[PDB]
């Protein structure tokens, strides 16, 4: 998992993404009050992400070398062998993982709830294995109002993205989904001083995406789509 | 925001800020300025070919996953469930 | 209590408060007052049916749980052995 | 796990439970110098903890939306398919978790101590299941005492408790054993402010369950065994 | 050390002291003075005749390690990965 | 994992042990940079951590009773029969452990990495595991190098240990790897000062173990491979 | 005193009156850098604090019982004899005050600077005392440009106001001019919290004295030049 | 305002907040948070029937003028020139 | 000055004099309310500091040495020639200092008040001096009541005292009065702790003076009307 | 006592604790702990013979005063009026 | 130096830091790091031609002697003794 | 005031300047103990603090604008007439200043002092006030050495500086005595850091006058004797 009366994520509530504005519902999962929940694709949320920390060759705001960050995360590891026939019990041709989050309507009473999930792939298909993914999704928006019932929390809108990958023979994959809980640093903060800690955050929480890439001097890395998970 | 006007009426407050140079840092960490925290959302993927370690085959798909797109890479993780 | 005094002589203080209203908070998260803790017993179970999710069937199970009797329902659990 | 210099108890040093002082001890275990640790059921514990974070529908001072709360936590999860007969190797019919506190004799040197222990069940009778617990205490008490042996570490007393659920029919069960370390609001404290730290644990101290209930004006959640885990 | 100099001028500081009588602290924990910590390198093994509980069989055997060589046996263990 | 800005190491950033100036390489790993990674046998490194955490009848430094110490931390658990044929699928003889330290060249940019490996063994000669062993530095120093590959980061040496233990029938084993992250004590830094943090740090850099030792009024618990893992 | 780089005054910076965008100047004194700095009557500075503080009979924000506020301050005390002819050498029939606030051009530089005066008044006629006063802004503004010269701290504006009491026969009397140094209290604070810090500054600093007034509920104190002093 | 922002480079700040209920505070006082200070002009005049007491007159004189317009009634003063 | 919502007094409200509850009013002063206000010999206020701070060869818990401690203080300097007749202007025979504390009935809203007061003596009697003095009070508490009035602050009891001496030929005396404010180290407060604030405050406010001293193992310095000022 | 009560709700507190070891602190000094203070009674006066400098003989004589009976005697003294 | 270690002991430190660029502050500002202090000798003079205001010739000239050679110039001076 | 505990001094504890090691005594005064008290020429320790603090014109660490600067200050005012006869009672030709600082033996028990004083000149002859100064540091090591006896407080140096000026006809003068109490910049430290406080004053403490100086590039303001007082 959760995130709550502390917290913010990055794309939705500070440098907000304007896909995220834009995106249309994929469909919709009933909640324990009878509204329906909307399901979006979390690509506009993950991207945003990859804006904030930079990339490996292109790194920006990304965490402290040897810093402990606590993550809710999750994850699966699966082998495939030099093409052999008997696969053994828990191998596989792919690794996939998945990350949900979905706000709540009152972030006063209720917290916002994150669902990861994860799991390998037995088919040579990755075509197929979209299929599954797209599946899946309606998975985990099942169990999503499952637990909001649990504390009858309700959501306004929930978002869902995957990463995968294929192994080649003799390879081992590792998927994982994880959401780390940080803390900002000033040169990350656009007229932002450390002796004024709560307008810092006012100031992020109005610069949209853009705003921020522009006056930071920074170019969109998550460009056109330009980012596969 | 106004939300967060309610916020703090509670005795809570979002305020996340880390007094390092261009480096974020994690929640709970001493040194840093407030009582909340930010997060974000990360999927992915790495690979490695296979030898007779099953930890180490972990360690490094697990490492190649965390300098894959976002950057995590040199980060000691702890795990939140 | 009469062991407190002894504990302070030895720089430890078992003072653990929450500066939100009702709520209670985590060891460690900032903006607590004391360098202490308290703790307690908790013990419970949840079901769910079964579906082709391994992972969501026991997060659902581990949330009915969290959510029954003793409520620690919206809580990021860290681990501890 | 462990609990020492820095921390109590809700219902042993906080909040005391009368059937805290009232219990009688259900066996005893020897320890490495030759001293009985009693060991006494940890429902008076149990129902505390209850009694202070409250019932999901009736919420006390649980903890915060999305807060960290760091537990000495374990579990174990099983399955039961729909009466098939081969129920392969993991399976069961029901799930159970346990709790163990131990108090050192002296907290100034030696840390108490908590123990945790889950599995499954393979027979389909409950009422075989609580022999089986029962027996339990034996096994987490000879492993307690070996423990200490090895910190040489002596208690005084072990509490211990259990948690458990029967699956219908292709329905998963997850038992879990989690002992939570927080710290405490306020408003939870009669008499108390910000501004006296140090006397708001006094306070704690010195109310018992009962009295903290009727000074807070809560009815009591525990009742007379009206709780089962 | 000269590194430290480097260091501050970054906003980071290796300094990590305790506040207690003899013993040593976590990272993290409240109290303690300065933003940075120390570590070290323990590999240990213990062992437990078998009982009925892999579980409790692997508590002790977790603790026999714990409390092997370099001490480290009432420690509640969080892990970084 | 990492130990990185924040961070020094017991044997080799503070009292810093003559065996570290002393010690000679086993090997070399090719680094993606070109430049060859010497490797070292980590034993002067943990016997370090004895001297300063003390032991279980001679303790010193160790953390305080009950409290949280976060680890990089890794193990395995392994059965052995009472000398049964048929030992099941994940049981075996003996079980192991390691840990290793890698030091990065520029500890402004790249943070040093700490890379734990655990095993089992199959085969019930002692002497036959330290050969595997011995093999394992250059599955690690592989890993390694493979690490620093993912994040371009340059590491001066690296120093690997292990432990171990073989099972008697019907005995189970865990083997533990652990490196703990925490803040020294006021009572053992000479001539420190809890008005003094930063000098207090410079006080354990400056002092060789021998010297702390001394100092102290500490015998030397690693004396001459009197420690064994 | 001075007021500088950490300071703001009320009616000016923060609570800004409009009669001091209103306000023509008296007139003007030379500077050091030859630029002319106009003097202003301090009414509107001086009614605002009435605003802030409150009066006896209806108080506001005034400082906390027993608290110790430094203040720059001055004062002259004098008696006047029971119609006596030989009035003895430092008596007379009234007493006034004066203080002077001037703003400097440059903030993050030089200092803005408080210029009292006090002194006691030989005659009789009250309507006499007010030509000396007007006369004494002359006298004050000369020493203001004198001590920029020292400092070479050039100004933008000046205020400066006046207070007396005329004795009776046989009654002593004490004119005080006095600038306290103070922190403002939340409830003083629309929308204002202890967690936001340097956001109540910024409200304060947008509030003018009657946005201020009727967002508190307040009535206007100085309503139409109803303070006198 | 936007000068803060050029003051803040400096390492100065000009926030001064007192958390009581009602009343201000004084510069430097304990428990206010901030590190800067806010003023204000006060001038006034008080007047008290002559006594054999010198002081005593003057204390009340300057009592009836701290209490007269702007309240500043029960004030320990300190004085900066 | 006033000590009001943040202070106690020695003497008062910590280390409690019994010749406090002991002491008979000496007169009593009308108040703006219609209230009489006892007056009492503010002596057993004067021995308790002693017995806290101790003297300059039985030193206490006097202030650190160069420390700064803020003082409601006032003070009189004269001169005695060498028996001339001509003493000029200001010179006398005696000094004297007065101090007096004025306790509000409602601590909450009124702060408590310091009322100082000092002046020459110009006769040589010093028994004529004493007259004098017990004659101050009434100026005094007239003053008092006279303050009370200003701010509408009712005091329940006052407490006044007196210190002066008498000059030979050619010496120079000096009487002052002081009330200064102060933080209380933890070797004072038996069984107090720094890590236990508010308490430590308590235990003073419930010890009197004599089972301080008695537990401090300190003789009583004002004895049996020892102290003369 | 049942005051303080009181007036910690109105976020004052009478706390006046000093971290040294036997010395008494002025308000306002930095590392004592608490935001309230303590305060008593003194009134002494003390003398010197005459010398052809007024300041130096008030210097002395307001030293000798300091330093009989409550001893005060090395220390800054501030005003408060 | 050896002296400060003999002074930790009792809790005093004679840390005096401010937390500004280039500019020095005085002991017991917020802000400041530490509970010491550092000070010095100063003593100069300087002159005004005499006016009709004998307050307003003091500031003036006790600004010009401020203002010579070791500058203070705009400081709030408060007044220990 | 004093200096003790908590304090060190500008050119003697640091930025020591070499003046004072190579300064040869006045005279000497006797102390309570029978021990002579050697009295420097305070010159050194005047131009110290100008090199730290800088002057008007060639500004340095000076105190922050607007800031709050406790004093341990004395001063006095004296007038001039046009070349008047009648010089009425307290005026004079000039106007002179003292100070002196006093190193206690043992600064954990005994405090620093400070001992200033300041007068008006009545004959017209400045070389003939250069006789009085130099006769003033007797008067001053007098009360000095009266002081330590009201202690029991032993100082092993002292050193005394005079400042003064000589009004011209109708021109006032003032001449002050300041000791001011402050708190160091970090870039005045060399090598110094926010995050490292204990350290940065021992680097101060390590640094000559002429070694900070150079190591600072500043040029040295007290030359050769080139300020005067
Ligand atoms: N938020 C956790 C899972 C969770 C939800 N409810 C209880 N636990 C997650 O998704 O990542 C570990
Ligand atoms: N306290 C932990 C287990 C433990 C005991 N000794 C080492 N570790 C627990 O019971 O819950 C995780
Ligand atoms: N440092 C961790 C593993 C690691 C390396 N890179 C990512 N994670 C470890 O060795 O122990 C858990
Ligand atoms: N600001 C002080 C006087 C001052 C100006 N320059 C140095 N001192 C004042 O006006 O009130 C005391
Ligand atoms: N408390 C001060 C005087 C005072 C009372 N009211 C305003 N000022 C005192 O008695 O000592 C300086
Ligand atoms: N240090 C003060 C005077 C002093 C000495 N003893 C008590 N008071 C000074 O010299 O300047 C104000």
């Amino acid at each position: 998992x959760f995130t709550g009366v502390q917290g913010r994520v990055i794309g939705y509530d500070i440098l907000r993404s304007p896909e995220v504005d834009k995106a249309k519902p994929l469909f919709t999962e009933t909640q324990w009050d009878g509204s329906e929940l909307p399901i979006y694709d979390a690509k506009p949320l993950q991207d945003a992400l990859v804006e904030y920390f930079g990339t490996e060759q292109d790194r920006r705001h990304y965490p402290a070398p040897g810093s402990f960050i606590v993550c809710a995360n999750k994850g699966v590891t699966a082998e495939r062998p030099k093409n052999d026939a008997d696969m053994k019990p828990g191998q596989g041709y792919g690794v996939w993982s998945a990350i949900a989050i979905s706000f709540a309507k009152d972030p006063t009473k209720d917290s916002s709830m994150f669902v990861e999930d994860a799991g390998v792939w037995e088919t040579p298909n990755e075509d197929e294995l979209l299929e599954y993914l797209e599946g899946r999704r309606k998975a985990m928006a099942k169990s999503i109002a499952e637990c909001g019932q649990d504390a009858h929390a309700s959501f306004e809108s929930s978002w869902i993205g995957f990463a995968y990958t294929m192994m080649e023979p003799g390879q081992i994959g590792n998927a994982i989904t994880v959401a780390p809980y940080v803390s900002l640093p000033i040169d990350s903060i656009p007229g932002g001083s450390i002796l004024t800690p709560d307008k810092d955050m006012e100031i992020m929480e109005n610069l949209t995406m853009p705003e921020w890439l522009e006056k930071m001097g920074y170019k969109s890395l998550s460009a056109n789509n330009a980012l596969k998970y | 925001s106004e939300l967060d006007a309610k916020l703090n009426k509670l005795g809570v407050d979002r305020i996340a800020i880390s007094p390092y140079k261009q480096w974020t840092r994690g929640y709970m960490e001493p040194g840093n300025i407030g009582n909340g925290y930010v997060t974000g959302l990360k999927v992915d993927a790495g690979v490695r070919d296979k030898s007779d370690n099953n930890v180490l085959d972990g360690i490094v798909s697990y490492d190649r996953a965390e300098t894959k797109n976002a950057y995590i890479g040199q980060i000691n993780m702890t795990t939140a469930s």
